[PDB]
């Protein structure tokens, strides 16, 4: 029983903390504000059964924003290949990746 | 090594739990939970949770574990193998976790975990002239009206409940 | 557009450097001493810089 | 006394915040060029 | 980082002074002492009142933890709601103190 | 270079605690129509040195401890917390300039009851354990009014930053809008440090009577470090001095004189009153200070709103 | 207890359950469960004897463990979904932890081991609250997360609850433990139809609450906590034996009574989904529940056990107890089967 | 995912299995329960601070307060058990087998 | 209403001061003329960047420059 | 008489004067003759790290004025 008293009486008891894309103090965005807004605007109103299979792309982009698993996997692969080539001596890092370049601004 | 520092604290955090979960005595277990609270506070502080870490000190440690140690010192009158075996079991399982996720930069106990230092997941911007966490806690009085009502009511009722059940009449 | 920002700031500072380099230098030095960089500690150097800019520019 | 002085302190806070606001476009342009510089360097070293 | 250095220095100086205070007079060879309390061997009788004042501390400390973001919460633009909820939290702490009073909870440690 | 700054914080703490014992014996002497120490040094200036050397070669009392580990940890925790309460203190610049230094000090002072509790349980005396439980209950009781008074004052500050509290008091001392908070704060700091008329560890056993002369001296010097620290914190909090940023030593001389006078006011309160009974200072907290503290907390919430005097966040 | 304090504490129990029912944020779900537990603890310690303190300790430990597992399920949902909506969960691990936590709160087997103890340790009114009102909030959370509940887990919990609540009540003579094992079996029946038709879950919950409220109200009106003191009822109040007869024959689910209504409807929804073995074995296992119901009816209504002499004194005094809604609940728990298509009001 | 979450979940499971395997004392059980709460606090905090989800920064404080009130209630129950038997041993709480 | 008040001020002046200060804290912000300025100062404090509007052509109230006349002003704050 | 207590008060007051004087002189020695930069907020740290990057000597306090532009 989801007695939806909040929609019935028009009050807002807990909808404000529900999502990251809601009205925040000082308009502070979440790091995955855009992905969550796109997933919610995709999956709105069509129901959960259609929302699982029709909004899979926005939800996968939003989950990969939240936990950054593919990104950290890619950084693992690049750093591991770099360390292997440093061990083989077939690669040298540039001066701007060794700290000898007098940073931009 | 210093890029892994929060991870290092978390290891000590897990070690601290194998301190009191093995349950040597409730007073040494209280001490282990105090040390665990301090290092978990350090974990919180190193992401930018200054106010939440000082809540771990002031309210969890200085507020609640004081009452745990206080109540415990009024029992268990002052003066094991299962504790020592449980402690070395938990420590060896934790160091096998450390060894696997450092040799592979990836592990999967229940979820997949990266083995890089946890600095990689941060944001590269500024929050201006405010802590975002401070303003989100300040929003408890502006946006959190129902949350304030139910929490303060539960605390008042908790006062009433403790006075009813500790009376025996 | 960002380059235009980085082009229009420099033309801002050159026009300070061509006319009012010394009251500006004294003023940002007094700003620079403070660890919070207070405006309220430096009102007379601010007044000299504002006077010099308002007269010459 | 706290009334007069906290109202002065709010005006000084607004003056500091408007100095920040007047500086934010230059810092935003420099930040954009900073992060695109770093991503292009990471892309070139990923390529090699 | 400077904080961790300062904590390590304070903890190290404390541990050094405790080690000196526990081991500098151990070097003397004074004498072996045989040495064969208001309560003799009676077990510590439990006080309900010390536990009640510690629990009252814990509950008022939780109410204090709720009260702690007020110097930040005064900066909001929903000030009528903020002031209402601040006065409501301090009033509920006062009602907790009044109920702790009137049911004789603050007695013999008043 | 920072390590030099840490040492020039914490070695003068130990020297000031060393000579606070002399100042207490002398001031309590003249208030009791006698002299204090004037034989051992010229004007008694070698009395703390002689007493330190006496206590550090006295025989170890050698107790049978219920726990060896907590018996070691309680002086370590007492001295570590009594030295870390000083690092955010703006005098005029803190060692560690942190954004939440007030809440940091409230937290690290809330942790100080574990030394009392662990030393009481680590002794085998049950009566020492009863005294430790009474001392812990006293301290955690007065921490409530510490936190609420401190919140009600920082409603005029704008933040938890201790250095901002100097900027807050540039036009007037903060004792003028908050003298009832100041007087309940001052008596609450008197009851935090187990200081007379709230010293029931000497009213007729202390929690740390099983310690030898060395470790009990370490507890004693941690207590006096807490006393000087809370007087400095009360000075920063209600009697904030003039600060010229080009001449910081003016603020250092001014807060030093005020903190010395407030520490001597502790010395002068112990030369004036009998002790409370234990229930009487419980009555003082729960039935007198805490209702006024809640009422003044409502007043200092609603007062910057009704006068348009809300302090800035930064 | 002060009657004002009793009213405020029961309103706080109701407030916790209503906050679970109406909230859209998982933190307020957890808060409603915390408020519910915190306020129901003095209801269990109403008489202040060591059995009530033992029962309240066991109840606190099980509900606290379930609250921690609930918050871990919520926090893993926030990991894998970045939000807080009380809806389906976005991880099978969080779904498993939340289903385990709610099974611990309901006392479904194998997390049933607190229910016959705690109900034995507490009075009949607090046992009535624990076996009727304390089911409503976790069944509401199970109602709202059913697109994420594992089928194998919920049916394993269901059949294990039905079998263990069947065998547990066969060995009992204490009435509160009989109602507790009846609770475990009926919660198994409610969760077995949850993923198929949750309207029948609500139907089974409502009919169960009516029948359990009737039996606890009869036990309060006759002041009987054992089988053998319930068997003195015919010599004290012969109408109450008729009422416990028809209500226990209803709780076993014999037609034409209304307690036949839910389980039949449950079978009516489990055979549409091509499950035939499972509701058949459930219905055969419910014969055990009906067996110890028949044991109580043989002790109370259909025979006359020997009474004592002092019963003759109690013949001179009518019952002054407020038997609140007992004729209404007795009529509703027996004669409601001709109104079975009223269940569409629960859709 | 991130590496610190592994340790905070493993801490929750260690405090879980400590809370799910009693030795003798009920106080040690309450300490394991509060270790579970502490690990929930840390895990919620690291997520909410990582995600920059501002409104949920008040969430862990709430998670503290209720549960610490819960801890208070647990301590009170323990004390009542200790006022019946003299000890908080869990084997004394076995009267409800019959 | 007057003998009871002098009685409680004779017996319990701490509590009379407590309830009096609490009553002033409750009722006095609704009677103060300066409660409005607290709101107006908290909304005049620019924490965020004033993200400008695309000039569609018809916005007479939105300035083109900070030193233009139209727009929100803070003369009331400088004067009070 | 009563002024016999003033040598101990003088010693203790010098001992309380040492930490603030020391940290003020160390902050002016470590930061180019100026105060230590107070960075309580991430904008202040952003400006400070920008100063460290535009100084060219990896020191935030070495300030570059109008002489660094053309
Ligand atoms: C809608 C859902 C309603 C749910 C039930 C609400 C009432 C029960 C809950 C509270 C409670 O216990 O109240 C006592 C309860 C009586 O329970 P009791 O004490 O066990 O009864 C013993 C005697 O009645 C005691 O008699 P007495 O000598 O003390 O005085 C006679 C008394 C005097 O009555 C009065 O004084 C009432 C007038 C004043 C009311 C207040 C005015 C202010 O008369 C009655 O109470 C007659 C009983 C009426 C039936 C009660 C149940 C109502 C129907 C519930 C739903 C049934 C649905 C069936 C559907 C089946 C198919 C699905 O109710 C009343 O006293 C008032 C009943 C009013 C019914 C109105 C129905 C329509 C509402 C719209
Ligand atoms: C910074 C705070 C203050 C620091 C501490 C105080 C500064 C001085 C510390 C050293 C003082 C001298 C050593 C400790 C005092 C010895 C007293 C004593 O009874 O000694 C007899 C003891 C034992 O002499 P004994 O053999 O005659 O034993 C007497 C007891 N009977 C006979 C019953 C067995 O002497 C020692 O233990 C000698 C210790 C080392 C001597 C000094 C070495 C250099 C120190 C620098
Ligand atoms: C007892 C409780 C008394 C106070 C109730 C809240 C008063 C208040 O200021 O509410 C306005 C506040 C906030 O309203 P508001 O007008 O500030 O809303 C503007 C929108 N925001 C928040 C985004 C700025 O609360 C509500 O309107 C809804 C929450 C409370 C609803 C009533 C709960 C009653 C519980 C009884 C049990
Ligand atoms: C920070 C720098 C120093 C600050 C000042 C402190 C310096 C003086 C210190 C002197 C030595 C004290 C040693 C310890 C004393 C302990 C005993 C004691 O005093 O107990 C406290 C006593 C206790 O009184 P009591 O216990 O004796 O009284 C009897 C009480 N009953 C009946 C319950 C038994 O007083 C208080 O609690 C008052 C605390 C301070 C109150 C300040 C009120 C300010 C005015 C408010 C407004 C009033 C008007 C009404 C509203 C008008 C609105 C327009
Ligand atoms: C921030 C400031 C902190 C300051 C802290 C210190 C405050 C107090 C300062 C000291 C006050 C005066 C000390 C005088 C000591 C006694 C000197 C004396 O007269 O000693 C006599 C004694 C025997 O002499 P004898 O030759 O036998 O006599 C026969 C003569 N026909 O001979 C002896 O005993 C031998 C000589 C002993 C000399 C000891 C001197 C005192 C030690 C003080 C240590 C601290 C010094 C300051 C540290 C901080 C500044 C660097
Ligand atoms: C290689 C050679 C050295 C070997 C190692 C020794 C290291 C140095 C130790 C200190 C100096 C050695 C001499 C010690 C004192 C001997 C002389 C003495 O006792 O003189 C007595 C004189 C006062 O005369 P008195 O007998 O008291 O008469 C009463 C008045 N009618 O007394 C006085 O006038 C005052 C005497 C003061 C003693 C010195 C000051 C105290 C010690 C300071 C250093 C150690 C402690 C440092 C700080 C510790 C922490 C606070
Ligand atoms: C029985 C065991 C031994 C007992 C004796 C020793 C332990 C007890 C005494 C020491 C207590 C240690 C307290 C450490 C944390 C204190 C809180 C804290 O860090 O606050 C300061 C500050 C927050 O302010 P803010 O300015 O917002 O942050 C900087 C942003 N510019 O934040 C910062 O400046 C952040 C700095 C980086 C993070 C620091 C992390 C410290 C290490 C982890 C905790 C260590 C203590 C663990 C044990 C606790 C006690 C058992
Ligand atoms: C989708 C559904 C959503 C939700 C819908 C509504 C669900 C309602 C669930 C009902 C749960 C009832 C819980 C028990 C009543 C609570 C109040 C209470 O404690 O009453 C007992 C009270 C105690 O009095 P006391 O003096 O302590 O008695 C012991 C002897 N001295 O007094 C007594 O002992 C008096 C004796 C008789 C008490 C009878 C109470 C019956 C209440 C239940 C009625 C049936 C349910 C409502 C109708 C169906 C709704 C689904
Ligand atoms: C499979 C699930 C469990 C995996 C971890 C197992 C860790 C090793 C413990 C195995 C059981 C040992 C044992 O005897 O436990 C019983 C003990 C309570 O019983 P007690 O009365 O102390 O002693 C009588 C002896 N049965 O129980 C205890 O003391 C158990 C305390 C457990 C605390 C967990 C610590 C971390 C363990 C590793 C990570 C999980
Ligand atoms: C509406 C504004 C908000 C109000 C709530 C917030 C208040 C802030 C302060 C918090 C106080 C918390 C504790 C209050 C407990 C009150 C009950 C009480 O103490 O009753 C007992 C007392 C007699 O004391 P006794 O029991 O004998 O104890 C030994 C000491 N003699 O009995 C008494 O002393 C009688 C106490 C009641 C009469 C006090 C009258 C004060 C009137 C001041 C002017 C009006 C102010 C406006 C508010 C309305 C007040 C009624
Ligand atoms: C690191 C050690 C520094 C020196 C020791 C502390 C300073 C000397 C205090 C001596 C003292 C005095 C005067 C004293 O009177 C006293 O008794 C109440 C003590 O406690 C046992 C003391 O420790």
């Amino acid at each position: 029983p989801f007695f939806d008293v909040q929609k019935k009486l028009g009050v807002d008891l807990d909808h404000w903390m529900t999502i990251q894309s809601a009205e925040q103090p000082h308009r502070i965005p979440a790091r995955c504000h855009a992905f969550e807004k796109e997933w919610i605007e995709c999956a709105h109103g069509i129901g959960s059964i259609r929302a699982e299979k029709e909004c899979k792309i926005e939800f996968e982009d939003f989950r990969e924003c939240l936990l950054r698993q593919k990104t950290m996997k890619r950084l693992n692969a690049i750093k591991r290949q770099r360390d292997k080539l440093i061990k083989e001596g077939k690669y040298t890092p540039p001066p701007h990746h060794s700290g000898q370049e007098d940073l931009r601004p | 090594m210093m890029t892994y520092i929060v991870f290092i604290l978390s290891i000590i955090f897990v070690m601290g739990f194998v301190g009191f979960s093995s349950k040597p005595s409730p007073i040494y277990g209280g001490l282990g939970l105090i040390v665990s609270g301090g290092v978990g506070c350090g974990i919180v502080l190193n992401f930018g949770g200054s106010f939440l870490g000082l809540m771990v000190f002031l309210i969890y440690l200085g507020g609640m574990m004081v009452v745990f140690g206080y109540t415990t010192a009024m029992a268990t009158e002052q003066y094991n193998k299962v504790v020592l075996g449980t402690f070395i079991t938990g420590l060896l399982m934790e160091f096998l976790m450390v060894y696997y996720v450092l040799k592979d930069k990836e592990v999967e106990i229940v979820f997949k975990f990266n083995g890089m230092g946890d600095w990689v997941i941060y944001d590269t911007g500024d929050s201006g002239f405010f802590s975002e966490e401070a303003m989100g806690i300040a929003a408890l009085y502006s946006y959190g009206t129902w949350l304030v009502i139910v929490t303060g009511w539960s605390l008042l009722i908790g006062v009433v409940v403790i006075m009813e059940i500790t009376r025996g009449n | 557009e960002g380059k235009l920002v980085n082009q229009c700031a420099l033309e801002f500072f050159r026009q300070i450097k061509r006319h009012c380099a010394e009251p500006f230098t004294e003023y940002w030095t007094c700003i620079d001493y403070s660890g919070l960089q207070l405006f309220r500690r430096c009102r007379k150097e601010q007044a000299q810089f504002d006077k010099c800019v308002l007269d010459k520019l | 006394s706290m009334m007069r002085w906290n109202r002065e302190r709010r005006r000084l806070q607004i003056e500091d915040f408007e100095a920040r606001i007047a500086l934010m476009p230059l810092l935003q342009a420099e930040k954009d060029r900073r992060v695109l510089q770093m991503l292009r360097e990471n892309l070139e070293e990923e390529a090699t | 980082m400077n904080l961790m250095i300062t904590l390590l220095t304070n903890f190290t100086l404390a541990t050094l002074l405790v080690t000196i205070a526990f081991w500098l007079p151990q070097l003397n060879v004074y004498s072996e002492k045989t040495s064969p309390d208001p309560m003799g061997s009676a077990r510590l009788p439990f006080s309900m009142k010390f536990f009640l004042v510690a629990i009252t501390f814990l509950l008022f400390d939780l109410e204090i933890a709720l009260l702690l973001p007020l110097p930040w919460a005064s900066q909001t633009t929903n000030l009528n709601t903020m002031l209402t909820m601040a006065l409501l939290l301090i009033f509920l702490l006062a009602v907790s103190l009044a109920y702790e009073w009137t049911q004789k909870g603050l007695e013999w440690t008043e | 270079m920072f390590m030099i700054n840490v040492l020039t914080l914490i070695i003068p703490i130990l020297l000031a605690v060393a000579f606070l014992t002399l100042v207490e014996r002398k001031v309590l002497g003249y208030m009791q129509f006698r002299k204090g120490p004037n034989v051992v040094g010229p004007y008694g200036l070698l009395q703390p040195i002689a007493d330190a050397i006496k206590l550090f070669i006295k025989e170890p009392l050698r107790p049978a401890t219920s726990s060896i580990s907590m018996f070691i940890l309680a002086p370590i925790l007492a001295l570590t917390l009594a030295l870390t309460m000083w690092i955010p203190l703006p005098m005029p610049y803190p060692l560690i300039n942190m954004n939440l230094g007030v809440l940091f000090m409230l937290a690290m002072s809330s942790l100080a009851v574990y030394s009392i509790l662990w030393s009481g349980w680590a002794s085998n005396s049950k009566y020492a354990l009863i005294g430790a439980l009474r001392a812990v209950a006293q301290t955690i009781s007065y921490e409530v009014t510490l936190a609420i008074i401190l919140l009600s004052v920082l409603l005029m500050n704008g933040s938890f930053t201790l250095s901002t509290l100097i900027i807050t008091q540039e036009q007037v001392w903060l004792i003028f809008p908050a003298w009832p908070l100041a007087m309940m704060w001052f008596i609450s700091t008197l009851a935090e440090t187990n200081r007379a008329p709230f010293d029931l560890t000497e009213g007729e056993s202390g929690f740390n009577v099983e310690y030898a002369a060395g470790p009990f001296a370490l507890f004693f010097m941690a207590e006096y470090a807490n006393i000087i620290m809370m007087n400095i914190f009360t000075t920063t909090l209600f009697l904030g001095a003039f600060h010229n940023p080009y001449m910081p030593e003016l603020y250092t001389i001014n807060f030093t004189i005020k903190s010395l006078l407030l520490s001597i006011t502790f010395l002068w309160i112990r030369a004036s009153y009998p002790r409370f009974r234990y229930d009487q200072l419980m009555h003082l907290l729960w039935k007198n200070f805490l209702p006024l503290t809640l009422a003044l907390c409502m007043w200092h919430v609603s007062l910057p709103i009704l006068l348009s005097s809300i302090p800035p966040q930064t | 207890m002060n009657p004002i304090i009793l009213i405020i504490i029961l309103m706080t129990v109701m407030l916790g359950t209503i906050i679970v029912m109406i909230s859209t944020h998982w933190l307020l779900i957890w808060i409603g469960f915390e408020m519910n537990m915190l306020a129901i603890i003095p209801i269990m310690m109403k008489k202040h004897n060591p059995r009530a303190t033992e029962a309240s300790t066991k109840y606190f430990l099980t509900q606290s463990t379930a609250s921690m597992l609930l918050m871990m399920a919520i926090i893993i949902n926030l990991m894998f979904s970045g939000q807080w909506t009380v809806m389906k969960l976005f991880n099978p691990m969080a779904s498993m932890l939340m289903t385990m936590a709610l099974a611990m709160k309901l006392g479904m087997a194998p997390f049933h081991f607190w229910v016959p103890e705690v109900t034995q340790g507490i009075p009949l009114s607090s046992g009535l609250i624990l076996l009727t009102w304390q089911k409503l909030a976790p069944m509401s959370v199970l109602y709202q997360i059913l697109p994420s509940i594992n089928l194998d887990l919920i049916l394993t919990l269901s059949i294990l609850s039905i079998t263990i609540g069947g065998w547990g009540g066969l060995n009992q003579t204490q009435l509160r433990k009989i109602m507790a094992y009846s609770s475990i079996a009926h919660m198994g029946w409610m969760t077995a139809v949850l993923l198929y038709n949750p309207t029948m879950t609500l139907l089974n919950l409502i009919i169960y609450i009516i029948m359990t409220s009737t039996m606890f109200t009869l036990f309060m009106a006759n002041s009987t906590t054992t089988t053998l003191s319930l068997s003195h009822t015919w010599n004290k109040a012969p109408i109450m034996t008729i009422l416990v007869l028809i209500t226990l024959l209803s709780m076993g689910g014999l037609p034409p009574l209304s307690g036949f209504m839910p389980k039949w409807m449950i079978i009516q929804e489990m055979t549409k989904n091509d499950s035939i073995i499972l509701p058949t074995l459930m219905a055969i296992t419910a014969l055990l529940n009906l067996y110890f119901y028949m044991r109580l009816t043989y002790s109370t209504a259909l025979t006359m056990f020997p009474s004592t002499n002092n019963m003759k004194m109690k013949w001179q005094f009518p019952t002054t107890k407020r038997m609140t809604l007992l004729p209404t609940m007795t009529v509703l728990s027996t004669m409601l089967l001709p109104l079975t298509p009223i269940l569409s009001i629960l859709e | 995912m991130s590496l610190v979450y592994m340790n905070i979940m493993m801490a929750f499971t260690v405090s879980l299995t400590g809370l799910l395997m009693y030795r003798s004392h009920l106080m040690s059980s309450l300490l394991c329960l509060e270790g579970m709460m502490l690990s929930l606090f840390i895990l919620a905090t690291l997520m909410i601070l990582n995600s920059h989800f501002t409104l949920a920064s008040m969430m862990p404080i709430i998670l503290l307060v209720f549960a610490a009130c819960e801890a208070a209630l647990g301590l009170s129950l323990l004390v009542m058990v200790s006022n019946t038997y003299g000890t908080d041993y869990v084997q004394n709480l076995n009267l409800l087998q019959c | 209403v007057a003998a009871f008040l002098k009685n409680v001020w004779a017996k319990e002046p701490v509590l009379v001061a407590s309830f009096a200060i609490a009553g002033l804290a409750v009722i006095l912000p609704t009677l103060s003329p300066y409660t409005k300025y607290s709101l107006m100062i908290n909304r005049a404090t620019p924490y965020n960047y004033p993200v400008p509007l695309r000039d569609d052509g018809n916005m007479p109230d939105v300035p083109s420059h900070p030193q233009d006349p139209q727009g929100p002003s803070l003369e009331w704050l400088k004067r009070l | 008489m009563w002024f016999e207590v003033l040598p101990g008060i003088a010693v203790m007051g010098v001992c309380l004067f040492i930490p603030g004087m020391a940290t003020a002189r160390i902050h002016r020695f470590s930061n180019g003759g100026r105060e230590k930069r107070v960075a309580h907020y991430s904008y202040q740290w952003y400006l400070m790290e920008r100063d460290r990057r535009v100084s060219g000597v990896n020191r935030y306090y070495v300030s570059k004025g109008l002489e660094n532009i053309d």
